[PDB]
């Protein structure tokens, strides 16, 4: 027989949307986090749900650990975190930098080299052993 | 140094770098507090000891650095500083911090690794500082973290790394949070049961917890994986030897 909407379990006569396994009616297939239906736009999938660009990007894009906010455009990923481009940078003088840097890792942040030769003897003999 | 700060008046630059310039004070870089302007100050590897009340007048900063300098005391003024997301007081000589220090009201990392502080260094209102969600106090003389570490809801990363913790407060469970938990070289031999309240066992977190004197049990779980041990922590057998080891 004809489709069954997911969302409200009835037959659809008319225009079907298919979308995640399941078949809808155009008014039924929505955005998690508002209300407003696809209408044909570009649907974006998380965990068996579907979002709106604008609210996918919100819940679900990568946050810049320096500016604290939803990243536009490239990012840098180092040490379990993201940066936006122009944001990554030493944490110990604020130095910017790209991935072709020679940085170290301390306390899962990065440290340039040249500022990481500043840190006290026994500190760096202690975090070679471990 | 005049130099760097008359064309950060004349071109409006927001940013300030006077890193590793040999300043052993504030107030005699010419200028520097009549930049009311700019929103990041870099003032890290040089020989600072104190920080004036000055400091007050560059409102709007939001990014201050002062990492490895000799500074032995802040000014209460440090905390009027409304605009400051990111503070860095590591490698200087703080064993205390101002009253008030916790009025920051938009303060997002701290960070006070390799000074000299204990939980007696800490304003009556540190935890107000709600907003923080990244607090580095690695390499430190911390014994006890108090509970009130529970206030900041919003901390992501927390760093304990080479202090003298003899225990966690059960109050780590509620940071909901978190993502990173630094707490290797302490002198921690068991975990509360509610730290399994957390999981840090996913690929973007981090539990470390090396170099401690760690009960048998613990040890154990820790060489087979973080996934075990969070396990372990919460299971009814590990609740019922926690329960005769602090009796
Ligand atoms: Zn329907
Ligand atoms: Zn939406
Ligand atoms: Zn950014
Ligand atoms: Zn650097």
């Amino acid at each position: 027989g004809v489709p069954i909407c997911g969302a409200c379990r009835r037959p659809i006569e008319g225009r079907v949307v298919n979308a995640m396994g399941k078949q809808w009616h155009v008014e039924h297939f929505v955005c998690a986090k508002c209300e407003k239906p696809f209408l044909g736009h570009r649907h974006y999938e998380r965990k068996g749900l579907a979002y709106c660009e604008t609210h996918y990007n919100q819940l679900f894009g990568d946050v810049c650990f320096h500016c604290n906010r939803v990243i536009e455009g490239d990012v840098v990923s180092a040490l379990n975190k993201a940066w936006c481009v122009n944001c990554f940078a030493c944490s110990t003088c604020n130095t910017k930098l790209t991935l072709k840097n020679k940085f170290v890792e301390f306390d899962m942040k990065p440290v340039c080299k040249k500022c990481y030769e500043k840190f006290p003897l026994e500190l760096k003999k202690r975090l070679k052993k471990l | 140094l005049k130099k760097l700060v008359e064309e950060s008046r004349e071109k409006n630059q927001p940013e300030v770098d006077m890193s590793d310039r040999g300043i052993s004070n504030m107030l005699d870089v010419n200028g520097l507090f009549t930049l009311s302007h700019i929103t990041q100050l870099v003032l890290s590897h040089n020989k600072l000891t104190m920080v004036p009340p000055n400091i007050a007048e560059l409102k709007n900063l939001e990014v201050l650095n002062f990492f490895n300098n000799q500074i032995e005391e802040l000014p209460t003024q440090i905390s009027s500083l409304q605009k400051l997301k990111h503070l860095n007081l590591g490698m200087n000589r703080l064993n205390t911090l101002p009253r008030g220090f916790g009025s920051l009201p938009a303060l997002e990392v701290l960070d006070l690794t390799y000074n000299n502080l204990s939980e007696n260094s800490l304003p009556g209102n540190f935890f107000y500082l709600t907003t923080l969600r990244a607090l580095y106090l690695s390499d430190n003389d911390f014994e006890i973290l108090p509970p009130d570490i529970g206030k900041l809801t919003k901390l992501q990363i927390l760093s304990l790394r080479d202090n003298d913790l003899i225990s966690l407060p059960k109050e780590i469970g509620e940071l909901t949070q978190l993502k990173e938990l630094h707490i290797q070289g302490n002198r921690l031999t068991v975990l509360p049961p509610e730290l399994g309240n957390l999981d840090l066992t996913g690929q973007k977190q981090v539990f470390k917890a090396e170099n401690n004197p760690w009960v048998t049990p613990i040890a154990d779980q820790f060489q087979l994986g973080v996934s075990h041990v969070f396990e372990y922590i919460r299971s009814e057998t590990y609740k019922y030897l926690y329960g005769r080891h602090m009796q």
